[PDB]
């Protein structure tokens, strides 16, 4: 059964979150919830851990599971705005950052407001793309930044069968580890596509060259 | 202070990138040695199979 | 031709080894510097570079400096090749994990590197005399890592060991019990013979037979060292009935698990006292089975001596030993087992005990009784009940879990340790059927 | 290779850690000019744990000094060992805290942590592999609590694997020194919860108790008071500066004496202490040291162990001696005072024996105990906090400096949740 | 400056997870480098036994 | 060992010589600038007179 | 056997080169009277890089000082090292330029340019082989910009295979000293672009930033500012005069730091800079030298280097140090800021040590940097010129002195024409 006390598990989870062992921090915070269901601070920390590790849907679900009891809870509002931001809904991140800023004038809420404001202004602005009614290598090269060599080193690890067969941990065979990594790369590249779209990328050079 | 903190995060990313490249070199050495091991293993399995 | 790579891992070893090596040197002549002011009584533990520099054969390793630094800047500054004393950076802060998981890998590759070099340049690697501290960090953490990564290579080659079992009533590390259980969970399936010793016992012995009215570590280590000297005499000086390392194992570890023997020196008599005693073969052999000379706080007068390996060093007529053995096999108390009629393993190696300028007096005789008592289970249960009260309200566990280990381990360990109890128990029962 | 960066906050922490710097400068042979005049070779052997190298053998302490009032800086300058530190380490400000946690945390202090952290960062990057920070402060009043907690939290976010030994002067029961002691104390220890690893509480009432009854001093001044707390501040970090068997570091002590990650509040004591006239009659051996130690009059904080149960205790001994004496005295103390020790932690004493004695003495040993007697201090200042807070008094100058009622209620709720485990472990 | 700071912060955030997958893959590889040559030598032992 | 000890002693000696060199130049620069300051100050004093 | 001819143009150029001659006369052992009272053979070994000869040890510098008003010559003569120059090298003119670029380039300066070229030919022909010409001036104002760039054009035409260093002080962002500094800087750089090989821009506001809280000075003089400029100016030409491993001369620096013919405006830096109160506390080594080198402080031009990715960095060290530590610290800084260097130029670091340090220190290092951060300074001067010029203000004293609108339009066109590539190459 559950063996130690709730603030001990919370301090444990905060220490593991600081040290960077995000899976063990998430497990400790889950044990803390098993001790006491519905602690808003523990849901916020568990959402922060999944936000860091890359499981955005449960990071969101923990954010609403922190916020339904007190819709004025500032840390939960900040966490939900962060997770919606990194998921891609910059509009909903912006409105939740505004709610948090109005509830309490904090630097992190303000910072998130300029984050979502820049994200929306980069894609839209005012003239923008002209639109049509209607209905890879270089693209990921400029989306991923200087991480492209890490990317193709990961697929060079994909393209070896002895690297597919592995025995890391109980079942965490290194094929799955490589999948978790490359999936984080794919989600981060998709996020960079929503953050600065490719049409904004040549809009940079078009506000350039002609100038 | 904003410019100091920005230079921080840039330098942290740069040390991170270069030590990541060192990790790639170490991984490539281990992969090539264990690929040679694979070649010897596949050979020896072929003669044991035929025998 | 017949060498034995020595290995000290942690304050415990480094300290007991400063003594062990001091003793090994004065057992030959090697003046603390390397030169040997004038034979094969060197290759067993000392190499030889055309220069008179008789170089030692240890790896004195310790996750933290300090302990080792002293050796480097001490009277034995030279001896140890300036790369056989692998230090580190921070300390294992009493955390099995810290030295078997986190700040241990960084140094593990080097530690084995020098063991490899040492091995390559050794005709016959009879065995490795490892020295750790069951209860503690490096001594448990790094030791697991080391001992384990020694079977992955020099497997067949045996691996003896000496360790200071977490004492019964004393103890100094509040997290000592934890460390011990996890370490007997790893060694059990790796080592070949862990001559576990204990501080409390030696401490007392020093007050009742050496007249030391305030024993300290030096003193304790001194005895521990002379025991290792005894186990390493046949593989060096000659005699009449020799015993290699393989012999002390195929004659003292009954089944493939009960391999944790207890030892005791015999003529442990303060100098200004021997003048009144005849310290002969009898006296020493009898005193060797005394309930208060055992070097581990355990009551042999409550178990069943499974098998013993009396190793008599010094001038011992090989017809008086048989006499003693007989006059001990009639004495009831000393109860043996219903599955081992043969008594012990006689062994003589002419070479009077050395007298490292210290306390223990000299005697033209000596014997080290390495014995596999079934009583050691009593000291095992003690620390198991101690681990019990600790692994109950998750005490000092957050520190070990945020170091890399999983709560599962401490639990898995408890299971294995409890099975060790079952074993000693079954091996003790009879078989009239 | 080990090093600790020393950070001092407020006038209290500034003066106390200043006296620490004279204490270990005298221990390590450093004169006020910064060069070396000593006797033993084992004295440069770990000099660069507290003293960074500089050209010409002019060793410079690795300490930063912080305050909003630029007069304690001048006091430290005009002190005897004043010209020893770096001049860029003396980060000051032209402002006034006013003994406000809100003005140490959410105003000008928060604008000045941007610079004090950079100085700390240069001192930490000019190193090999860091172990700990050592913050000296007072929980009562501002700056030391106000800037103290923000420096606490930001340095913990920066370096998350380092011990931060923070030594705090707690408010006293009989007397008091800055009207808003309960607000600052509770609202600071709230941040001290989820951040540090070794917080040592020192109380001025037990300070005068040991100055009067034990030392038999006539007119004891803050020089001698900070001398006592600086001696127990130099006593812990001796196995990482001098050799000896059974060495003990900061993680050694923290992993030893933190059973649960929040119960990290300790009770110090330096105890080879005697009066100028008693020495002639006093006998100095290990049993006498143990008996004068474990008694509840050498405690540096006003929390009696007889009203609670020890969890774990360390004694970092220093000096040439035997150790069967210390083993027999530790087990004799456990067997004699058995009801006052926890049963779920057996054999809960530490011996940590540095070889080098302090100058002028033959043996010393610093006591560090983790009791349940901290319950009385916590409950007392919680009662005082509630007594002020139920009427909303001395509060408008935190609400106007940028705070709300809710954060104060969170701090008091979290500190009552500190008070719960210390009684659940006293009731098993 | 604020936008650039947070941009680079989340870039650095991604980079430590790249570090965290590389270290574990290195751990697997260095574990296999120990049980490489012994299993190889047992394989030629199988070969010579099969010859006889 | 003897020759290595002599070599390192010689290196320490030349380091001390370089230190003496830079200190005596610091002195000479100070002397030149203070003579310059002296002539400027005496010009100013007699002009105010 | 190598020589460098020296030119001083303007009041600023005259003062800054007079301090240059003081510093390198101290370095080369020449007294006020001109005689050689030396103490090292390496000092007199290559004294014929900056000093022509006479009878009686009277080593006279190969500098030819010009100005448009005959008072700064009198000031330099009345200075402490005033009786060292050859007296007919004081090429003066009984007039005043009036901070007018036209009055130095197309008017009364031009009737003195002939005599200046005569005396420059006199100095240059008494040589075996030359590297080129170093010329010190103010980028804004008259004289040093008026006669200055015309002098650049005439010697660059008449000696077309010589490196021409130009040490220019640039108008500052915060303030200015003549109203028509935006005119003078633009018109001067319009000639500096397609003439010179190495232009070093030094800004007074960056000099004040360095001198106030790195040197910790309170009453800084122009003597101290030109002392810093003379320090970096003596540091750049170190391997032509003093021995050492991995020497680097002017052409080697030019080919290692000028990738493209117009991208030759640099940003210098000299940084063993210790305050007087903290010189004893310093820990002088090449890691701290490299740290203070590459920190965005010690560059003497007020361009923030974090707002522009570097093109090429060179460091000429002076003193005795291991090139192992030097070379690994320069790798460490190249990898410390990697997004601040161009990725289309790998390994864009030039290092060069020489044995003899500047005498009075132990280790030193002059940093020269081609960066894309000069875009902010050039863009700022362009904005000021456009604001001044759109309303046709302060212009009739150029039109009546002999110009047209076409010259100013081409000057701004060239300003922007060099502003485009310094932004183009910051983004591949
Ligand atoms: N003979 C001897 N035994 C020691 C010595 N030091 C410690 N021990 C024993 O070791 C136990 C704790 O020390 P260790 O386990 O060796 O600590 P460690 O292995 O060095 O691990 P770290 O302290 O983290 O470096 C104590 O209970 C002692 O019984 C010593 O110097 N000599
Ligand atoms: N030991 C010791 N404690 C002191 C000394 N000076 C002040 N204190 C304590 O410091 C507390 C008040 O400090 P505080 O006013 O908050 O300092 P601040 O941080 O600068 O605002 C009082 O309770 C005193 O007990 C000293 O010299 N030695
Ligand atoms: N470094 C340095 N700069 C100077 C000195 N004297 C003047 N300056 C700079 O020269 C600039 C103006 O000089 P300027 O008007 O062109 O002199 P002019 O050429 O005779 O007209 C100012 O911005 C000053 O910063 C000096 O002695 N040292």
């Amino acid at each position: 059964g559950l063996r130690s006390t709730f603030p001990s598990y919370m301090a444990e989870g905060e220490r593991l979150y600081l040290c960077g062992e995000f899976a063990k921090a998430a497990h400790s915070f889950s044990n803390a919830l098993h001790l006491q269901n519905g602690d808003k601070n523990c849901l916020v920390a568990r959402s922060k851990c999944f936000l860091k590790m890359g499981e955005l849907e449960k990071s969101l679900a923990d954010a609403e599971a922190s916020l339904q009891g007190d819709p004025t809870f500032c840390k939960g509002i900040l966490q939900k705005a962060e997770t919606l931001y990194t998921m891609g809904d910059f509009e909903f991140a912006l409105v939740f950052y505004h709610r948090g800023y109005k509830l309490r004038p904090d630097r992190e809420f303000k910072v998130g407001i300029q984050k979502a404001q820049e994200a929306i202004n980069n894609s839209v602005g005012s003239p923008a793309s002209i639109k049509l009614e209607n209905r890879s290598e270089k693209i990921v090269r400029q989306l991923l930044g200087e991480l492209y060599v890490d990317k193709e080193y990961l697929e060079k690890l994909l393209l070896d069968e002895d690297l597919i067969r592995g025995t890391i941990k109980h079942g965490l065979t290194v094929e799955d580890l490589i999948m978790t990594g490359i999936n984080y790369l794919d989600t981060r590249s998709n996020f960079w596509r929503q953050q600065k779209p490719i049409y904004a990328r040549e809009r940079d050079r078009k506000l350039m060259q002609e100038k | 202070i904003l410019e100091d903190q920005l230079d921080r995060v840039t330098c942290r990313f740069d040390i991170q990138l270069v030590r990541n490249a060192t990790l790639r070199e170490e991984l490539d050495l281990l992969r090539i040695e264990r690929n040679r091991y694979l070649n010897v293993d596949h050979k020896l399995q072929k003669e044991i199979q035929h025998l | 031709q017949r060498e034995c790579i020595s290995v000290h891992v942690g304050q415990a070893g480094v300290q007991i080894g400063n003594a062990c090596w001091e003793l090994y040197c004065l057992e030959h002549g090697i003046q603390p510097d390397g030169q040997m002011p004038s034979d094969d009584s060197f290759n067993t533990f000392f190499s030889e570079t055309g220069a008179g520099k008789h170089v030692p054969r240890a790896v004195f390793v310790d996750l933290e400096p300090t302990v080792i630094d002293e050796v480097r800047t001490g009277t034995y500054r030279q001896l140890f090749h300036p790369e056989q004393l692998i230090t580190g950076k921070e300390d294992a802060a009493n955390n099995y994990a810290r030295g078997h998981y986190t700040i241990g890998k960084e140094l593990i590759d080097l530690v084995l590197d020098r063991i490899r070099k040492l091995a390559d340049q050794c005709t016959g690697l009879q065995g490795f005399l490892i020295f750790h501290s069951f209860g503690g960090g490096t001594g448990s953490g790094f030791t697991s890592l080391l001992m384990e990564r020694l079977s992955v290579d020099y497997g067949k080659k045996s691996k003896l060991e000496f360790s200071i079992y977490p004492a019964p009533q004393v103890s100094t590390a509040v997290v000592e019990p934890y460390n011990s259980i996890l370490t007997t969970h790893t060694t059990l399936e790796h080592s070949d013979c862990a001559f576990m010793v204990d501080n409390e016992a030696i401490y007392d012995i020093c007050r009742r037979n050496l007249d030391i009215e305030r024993p300290t570590y030096t003193n304790l280590n001194r005895l521990i060292s002379q025991i290792v000297s005894s186990i390493t005499a046949s593989l060096r000086f000659d005699g009449a009935l020799n015993v290699d390392l393989t012999e002390f194992q195929t004659n003292l570890v009954p089944y493939p698990r009960i391999h944790f023997p207890l030892a005791t020196y015999a003529p442990v008599i303060s100098a200004e006292k021997a003048y009144h005693e005849q310290l002969s073969v009898a006296e020493i052999t009898n005193a060797c089975f005394e309930p208060a000379n055992q070097m581990v706080k355990c009551d042999p007068r409550h178990g069943k001596y499974m098998a013993c390996c009396l190793l008599y060093r010094g001038d011992v007529v090989p017809k008086d030993v048989n006499a003693a053995i007989a006059a001990i096999k009639t004495k009831r108390s000393i109860q043996f087992v219903d599955w081992c009629p043969t008594g012990f393993k006689v062994g003589i190696n002419y070479q009077p005990p050395t007298v490292v300028p210290g306390d223990l007096a000299k005697v033209q005789r000596a014997v080290c009784m390495l014995s596999n008592t079934t009583a050691i289970a009593e000291a095992w249960a003690r620390l198991d009940h101690k681990f019990d009260l600790m692994y109950a309200k998750r005490a000092f566990v957050h520190w070990y879990v945020g170091e890399g280990m999983e709560e599962g381990e401490f639990s898995e360990a408890r299971e294995d340790m409890a099975a060790l109890e079952k074993d000693y128990e079954e091996v003790g029962m009879d078989s009239v059927e | 290779m080990r090093e600790i960066v020393h950070l001092q906050a407020g006038q209290c922490g500034n003066q106390i850690g200043a006296k620490f710097w004279e204490v270990i400068s005298d221990e390590h042979g450093i004169d006020p000019t910064g060069t070396y005049h000593g006797d033993s070779d084992l004295q440069l052997e770990r000099i660069n744990v507290y003293y960074n190298e500089a050209t010409g053998g002019k060793y410079v302490p690795r300490a930063v000094l912080v305050d909003l009032e630029p007069g304690t800086m001048d006091s430290v300058r005009s002190g005897p060992f004043g010209q020893i530190f770096r001049p860029d380490n003396f980060v000051f400000g032209q402002s006034g805290a006013g003994n406000n946690w809100a003005k140490g945390h959410y105003t000008e202090g928060a604008e000045l942590v941007d610079s004090v952290l950079d100085v700390v960062r240069k001192e930490a990057e000019s190193c090999d592999c860091l172990q700990g920070f050592q913050l000296t402060h007072s929980l009562g009043g501002g700056t030391g609590s106000g800037m103290g907690t923000l420096l606490i939290s930001k340095i913990r976010e920066e370096y998350p694997d380092r011990i931060m030994n923070t030594f705090s002067v707690v408010p006293s029961p009989k007397v008091s020194d800055t009207v808003v002691e309960p607000y600052n104390a509770t609202l600071s220890v709230h941040q001290l919860v989820e951040n540090t690893d070794e917080t040592y509480c020192i109380d001025n009432e037990a300070l005068y108790d040991i100055c009067f009854r034990t030392l038999k001093l006539t007119t004891p001044t803050y020089g001698d008071l900070n001398h006592l707390v600086s001696a127990t501040m130099s006593g812990v970090t001796t196995c990482l500066r001098f050799p000896g068997q059974l060495n003990a570091d900061l993680r050694k002590l923290a992993v030893n004496m933190v059973p649960f990650p929040r119960l990290h509040f300790f009770m110090p004591g330096f105890a080879p202490l005697t009066s100028r006239g008693s020495q002639q009659y006093r006998a100095l051996t290990v049993p006498e040291l143990t008996q004068q130690m474990f008694d509840a009059k050498n405690m540096m904080a006003a929390c009696d162990p007889r009203h609670g149960r020890y969890l774990t205790v360390a004694a970092v001994f220093r000096g040439r001696m035997s150790m069967k004496e210390v083993d027999e005295q530790m087990l004799n103390v456990q067997n004699k005072n058995s009801s006052y020790f926890v049963e779920w932690i057996p054999n809960n004493v530490k011996t940590a024996v540095c070889d080098i004695p302090p100058r002028g003495l033959k043996m010393s040993a610093t006591f560090i105990g983790n009791s349940t007697a901290i319950q009385e201090l916590f409950k007392r200042i919680s009662e005082q906090f509630t007594a002020m807070f139920r009427r909303k008094a001395f509060l408008h100058w935190y609400t106007g400096e940028g705070m709300d009622e809710m954060e104060f209620t969170e701090a008091e709720s979290n500190m009552n949740d500190l008070g719960n485990p210390v009684v659940t472990r006293g009731a098993c | 400056l604020e936008n650039r700071l947070e941009k680079a912060l989340m870039k650095a955030e991604e980079a430590e997870h790249i570090t965290n997958v590389y270290l574990q893959l290195k751990a697997y590889l260095q574990e296999e480098s120990l049980h490489l040559e012994n299993r190889l030598d047992f394989m030629e032992a199988e070969v010579v036994r099969t010859k006889h | 060992k003897k020759q290595q000890a002599v070599w390192r002693k010689k290196k320490r000696e030349e380091m001390e010589e370089e230190n003496r060199r830079i200190i005596e130049f610091a002195k000479m620069q100070q002397q030149r600038e203070e003579d310059w300051m002296a002539k400027v100050q005496e010009t100013e004093e007699k002009r105010l007179q």
